[PDB]
């Protein structure tokens, strides 16, 4: 992540991120709504950061330092460029909505009143079809990626030294290869939990309650389609095992 | 330190997310309780052994039968949760959660955990349950379920007061080491 966004989302909540004199001007219900919108953006910033660790630290480091056989790095990090493009674009829209809402003279005081339309756009049309196709492919390749990682770590000395070197810093404690893969698979099922809690505190404007209700339905439709399109790939699986599923 | 992996399973109202949040922060948050939990790697020393215990939640995956099992590879210990204020969450343990975990995590110890133990003596909880001819889960009902399902053990905690939370994760670490 970049320092400007890390500092904007360093606090544990929106109520601790804004100035206390700005917080005091708002009703409790608005503060509860803003705290959950802040958590959605903060966790999206971290999710994009997990994808950058996968593309820039691991994938590119392996291509630039190691002599792995072709197709091995793509097997470890399936769809990572596509996932990075999807989430970096979504994060850009969330951060631009926050930035436009800032008070003049402030880089921390804002209220986002219209999140629903942004979520409907993300989870409908071509962007939703791309998320569905990319997660169906990623999640079906998840077990194969973990097994390939385990095999290389157990048998290749230079691979083991590379992993131990780049994961040594304390800031990578939660972000080894296998941990990044599971963080990405679990991201999509966090969205209904966050949207439902934002909706719970967005009844003040009927148009916003309706838009967040529509967004929640689209996200659940996307998840149902992804879940129905998963079949785990396995290295060396024979056709007979597949057609006898 | 040796690396071990813990996964918590249970119904949506079981309190699994709150339990992971309280343990990882060593505090029930006073300003904002997070809606979700990403992951965490806890440094735990139990009975003289140092372990890095990676913690994972299955919240949000309860309705997705093909995504949910992706959380299970290489798990060393399962916490299987129910809420003491919800006898319905205990009924789903033996024939839904148990056969699933036994299939994807063969030979992995399961600790059955009764969450929200502070609600056993809460009058509002007792009144709400009495309308459906129910009462909070009794300690013997939790122990008998853990015995029946082949659990490594039975424990209770309250994420709200922190009581019993540290003990649950230290015992999970011991189970993962066995
Ligand atoms: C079909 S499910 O996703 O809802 N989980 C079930 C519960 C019942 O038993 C088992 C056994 C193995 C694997 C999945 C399951």
């Amino acid at each position: 992540s970049m320092e400007m966004d890390e500092k904007d989302f360093a606090a544990d909540s929106w109520s601790l991120a804004v100035d206390s004199s700005f917080l005091q001007q708002h009703k409790k219900e608005v503060m509860k709504q803003q705290d959950v919108i802040y958590e959605l953006i903060q966790t999206e910033l971290h999710h994009v950061r997990t994808l950058k660790i996968m593309t820039r630290l691991f994938r590119t480091g392996m291509l630039e330092e190691l002599h792995l056989e072709p197709g091995v790095v793509q097997g470890l990090f399936p769809c990572v460029d596509e996932l990075s493009d999807i989430h970096t674009r979504f994060l850009s829209q969330l951060l631009e909505r926050r930035r436009q809402a800032l008070c003049p003279g402030s880089t921390r005081n804002f209220v986002i009143h219209r999140l629903g339309d942004l979520l409907i756009s993300q989870f409908s049309g071509p962007s939703a079809e791309q998320m569905c196709k990319t997660y169906s492919e990623f999640c079906s390749r998840h077990s194969k990626a973990l097994k390939l990682y385990k095999e290389l770590y157990a048998r290749d000395k230079r691979f083991q030294q590379f992993i131990r070197k780049v994961t040594r810093p304390a800031v990578l404690k939660r972000h080894g290869v296998q941990e990044c893969i599971l963080l990405v698979t679990q991201r999509i099922t966090k969205y209904p939990l966050l949207i439902s809690r934002i909706l719970q505190h967005s009844h003040g404007i009927e148009e916003e309650r309706q838009d967040l209700t529509t967004a929640l339905g689209l996200v659940k439709e996307l998840l149902s389609n992804v879940d129905e399109g998963i079949y785990q790939l396995e290295k060396g699986a024979r056709l007979q095992e597949i057609y006898n599923r | 330190a040796i690396r071990k992996k813990l996964v918590i399973v249970g119904d949506g109202a079981c309190g699994k997310t709150c339990l992971l949040i309280v343990f990882s922060k060593d505090q029930f948050p006073e300003v904002y309780v997070p809606t979700v939990f990403e992951n965490y790697v806890a440094d735990i020393e139990v009975d003289g052994k140092q372990v890095e215990l990676a913690l994972w939640d299955t919240a949000g995956q309860e309705d997705y039968d093909r995504l949910r099992p992706l959380s299970y590879p290489d798990t060393d210990v399962i916490l299987m949760c129910f809420s003491i204020d919800s006898p319905d969450s205990l009924e789903n343990i033996p024939e839904k959660w148990t056969p699933e975990v036994k299939h994807f995590c063969p030979n992995v110890p399961i600790i059955l955990v009764g969450n929200k133990k502070d609600l056993r003596n809460d009058e509002h909880t007792r009144r709400e349950l009495a309308k459906m001819k129910q009462e909070p889960v009794k300690p013997e009902e939790g122990r008998d379920m853990a015995n029946r399902i082949g659990a490594f053990g039975y424990m209770e905690c309250s994420a709200k007061t922190k009581d019993g939370v540290r003990e649950v994760f230290e015992m999970a670490t011991r189970a993962a080491l066995q």
